[PDB]
């Protein structure tokens, strides 16, 4: 394996974060990218055994140390807005050959300018209309979390209390309808009949992820505990 | 006598898709399922049934699901020695429950429509029925061609197929990227005035869901060969 | 597995190029990076599924299909110089999503002006000196391949007839030494005794690859079959 | 009365390497190997002892391979009760012919010399000697300390090691990615005059093979600290 931790966190500008990435694997090699939306899978540092960390192809703001094997950890000293990306770390072979390293869960980090913007979702359920296009149905329900910064948040649709993956079509990633806010969509298709069974019941629900425990949240308002939100609704009579 | 001509902002635009067009193509050109006297062997939901049918052109599969508009249409064939024909898809062709987003499976597609009965449907001495189809690029008839096909009764589908087929390669009526027309919709007028047309071009966004598109074939729409006309309308940029 | 072809390629600008994916896996999504020296992996289509292709961040002068689940098939129509890198292909789970899919080996691609450029390399063995430094050895044995073009080349060390892979360090790539010539070099260390024993043998063989069985080579000179080259040496008497 | 004092060109800019000096600084920063009446156990090379010695700090190793400048040194004490003191490194730790390039085991570590006999070697009350070690900032006494050890006869590697651990923390000798000096190498000189240096920067260029620079402790050089003088000598990219 190759965990990886934090999975999610939002940092103010300023501050020190440090991530973590173990590896069950035994292997010599461990390196620490950051996926970017526009630019790709790119290495900051890498090592080749415990007691070495080389520079990657973007070093600079990281710093990183292998002190064990199986440990190698990227360190952020002034976090930025500009460490705001996903970062992986992969084990295994070496630098440039993808085709032996083992690739981990991947940590979302945003790095914002005051924790008091992170805001949960509304999270929302609809019906399209057929009569607005010549094509057909257009999604039979459609779920609107939106609102929400930063966008740490996993959408999920559960038909009958089960988990479904057939028919769901959520859009890639969260756009964002506004500097600090986020909209996300997904639409899950079903049987006009199923849908018109008043006993089936269908739960759309976002994962949130904000102000870790470890974030001490400013006193003057209260701060966001929430965690999973859900828009519920059952079949309309046919 | 039935459906209105489309108006203008009633067609797509394919500067409105910033897509993959090549999606698109994948269905027309030289890709289809042909089947001839084949029985439904099964039936996931309703409204669909599954025909023993393997993939003579790549080995691809050994399964069809046509969907039709409802369990009535589905019923009807289920027991009917028939033909199929259709162009048939792969991403989001589920067949069991247990089938998440993106058919992980293989050796089985998907598709709607298509069936004709096969008694008596395919012609007296074995011939093929030509189709004659018009071509107007800018309100204008620039060329006609007819369709062969060894069936009285055929599916508006079959022929939309074999229409577009014949363009690709003509008109490139899609690229692998864009299409040089801007809108085209096929019109389809039979015997009895009855008039229905199809469009070509991708809802204008930067997606094209191949399995929503060929729902237009749901209804499993036939049409008397013989005596049908089919007018493919198409549109350029500029002029 | 996930299999390339070709695994090395030098094609002239102005041709078609096409690069093959195999994937025994039976994975829904495929996908074709290209990665460059200087930035990352980067993804330039991808594919749900049998009969679509979507465009990855990077679609630009690329083609792709999906005629098979088991094949994805990148193709460079107009093969320029600017598509020189190396491609990498994934199967696997999705976009973005590192930790499921599986890397393919690597495919070398070097699009040049004319095929009359390639050549393959002289290799040699030295020996530093320690009395040029103020530390140790600086490397018992040099080996330096240099004036070869395109860079398909690897280099290996075979001590008594055996691959070793224990106290070799070759550079990471090979250096441009020129614009049309590239420069590689490994160094083995040994025990002084074990090199002072001239019973042992010491090969420095490099690979390389340049025009394949489909390359017609423009007659008017002899075309380079050449392979696999090396520089031996023994033992210098302690 | 042995090694001349460097030339000023002779020793090593770290502006001239362009890696990331951290990897230095992890050989010094609180990072060694202790042992105390510790006995061979194996053999790898002839000029290589290995030693069951655990990883105290951090449960890392539990074997610790010193090589020696000769089997002659190897062999010495090779069944000679000794003490054990030194950096030790991992990538290119390799104690088996079939280990390639990069230690790929672990529960093993690597270090050079660092051996010294323990009978009697400790002092008669259980005091440690104090040796004094002064520091020259640009050619001018800045600072001076004194580093503790439990022996009569230590080796320089052990006082180096000791040394510089103390100014990382203190001048910040080593910063994970540079260092606020240019050169610095710690002069050694015992009673009889003899003198021998060490050059703390990394040799110019864009890596640092940590098992290449320990090699300067390959020869076990062992010193009488109750009368050994030690200079570190640094220097500033401006003054």
């Amino acid at each position: 394996a190759v965990t990886q931790s934090p999975r999610n966190k939002v940092a103010v500008t300023g501050g020190k974060v440090t991530l973590s990435c173990q590896q069950t694997n035994n292997h010599n090699n461990m390196y620490w990218y950051r996926q970017d939306t526009g630019h790709g899978l790119r290495l900051i540092h890498y090592s080749y055994g415990a007691g070495s960390t080389e520079k990657g192809d973007i070093p600079d703001g990281y710093k990183a140390s292998r002190p064990s094997q199986e440990q190698f950890s990227l360190i952020l000293e002034l976090a930025t807005p500009s460490q705001t990306s996903v970062y992986f770390c992969a084990s295994g072979g070496g630098r440039g050959s993808y085709a032996e390293q083992f690739f981990g869960p991947g940590t979302r980090l945003t790095v914002l300018e005051d924790l008091r913007q992170v805001t949960p979702p509304k999270v929302s359920l609809f019906e399209p209309s057929k009569a607005e296009i010549a094509n057909k149905q257009k999604a039979t329900l459609v779920c609107l979390a939106r609102g929400f910064f930063p966008d740490h948040v996993e959408l999920s649709w559960w038909v009958n209390g089960k988990e479904v993956h057939s028919g769901v079509s959520t859009d890639p990633q969260a756009y964002k309808e506004s500097n600090y806010s986020y909209c996300l969509s997904s639409r899950l298709r079903v049987s006009a009949t199923f849908w018109h069974n008043p006993r089936n019941h269908f739960r759309c629900q976002v994962q949130f992820h904000g102000l870790s425990e470890e974030d001490k949240w400013p006193e003057g308002s209260p701060k966001p505990v929430t965690q999973n939100i859900s828009a519920e609704a059952w079949g309309r009579a046919d | 006598e039935s459906q209105p001509d489309p108006m203008p902002d009633d067609l797509h635009k394919s500067s409105e898709f910033t897509g993959t067009m090549g999606n698109m193509k994948y269905l027309y050109d030289d890709h289809y399922v042909s089947a001839t006297k084949v029985k439904s062997v099964d039936k996931f939901l309703a409204h669909d049934l599954i025909y023993n049918i393997n993939d003579k052109k790549l080995n691809n599969y050994d399964k069809v699901k046509t969907e039709l508009l409802n369990e009535d249409l589905a019923n009807k064939y289920k027991d009917e020695v028939v033909d199929v024909y259709g162009s048939n898809y792969y991403v989001n062709c589920y067949f069991s429950s247990k089938d998440n987003v993106g058919k992980v499976t293989s050796g089985k597609t998907c598709m709607y429509g298509g069936i004709t009965k096969h008694e008596g449907n395919h012609f007296d001495n074995g011939n093929l029925q030509n189709v004659l189809i018009r071509v107007y690029e800018n309100k204008r008839n620039t060329i006609s061609f007819e369709v062969q096909t060894d069936k009285k009764s055929v599916t508006a589908q079959e022929l939309d197929i074999k229409a577009r087929n014949f363009l690709i390669n003509k008109k490139n009526l899609y690229e692998f990227n864009s299409s040089p027309y801007e809108t085209g919709y096929i019109k389809f007028i039979e015997s009895n005035g009855n008039t229905f047309w199809y469009d070509m071009m991708p809802a204008p966004g930067d997606k094209f869901d191949q399995s929503k598109y060929l729902m237009i074939y749901k209804d499993n729409k036939m049409v008397d060969s013989k005596s049908v006309k089919i007018e493919v309308h198409l549109t350029t940029k500029n002029g």
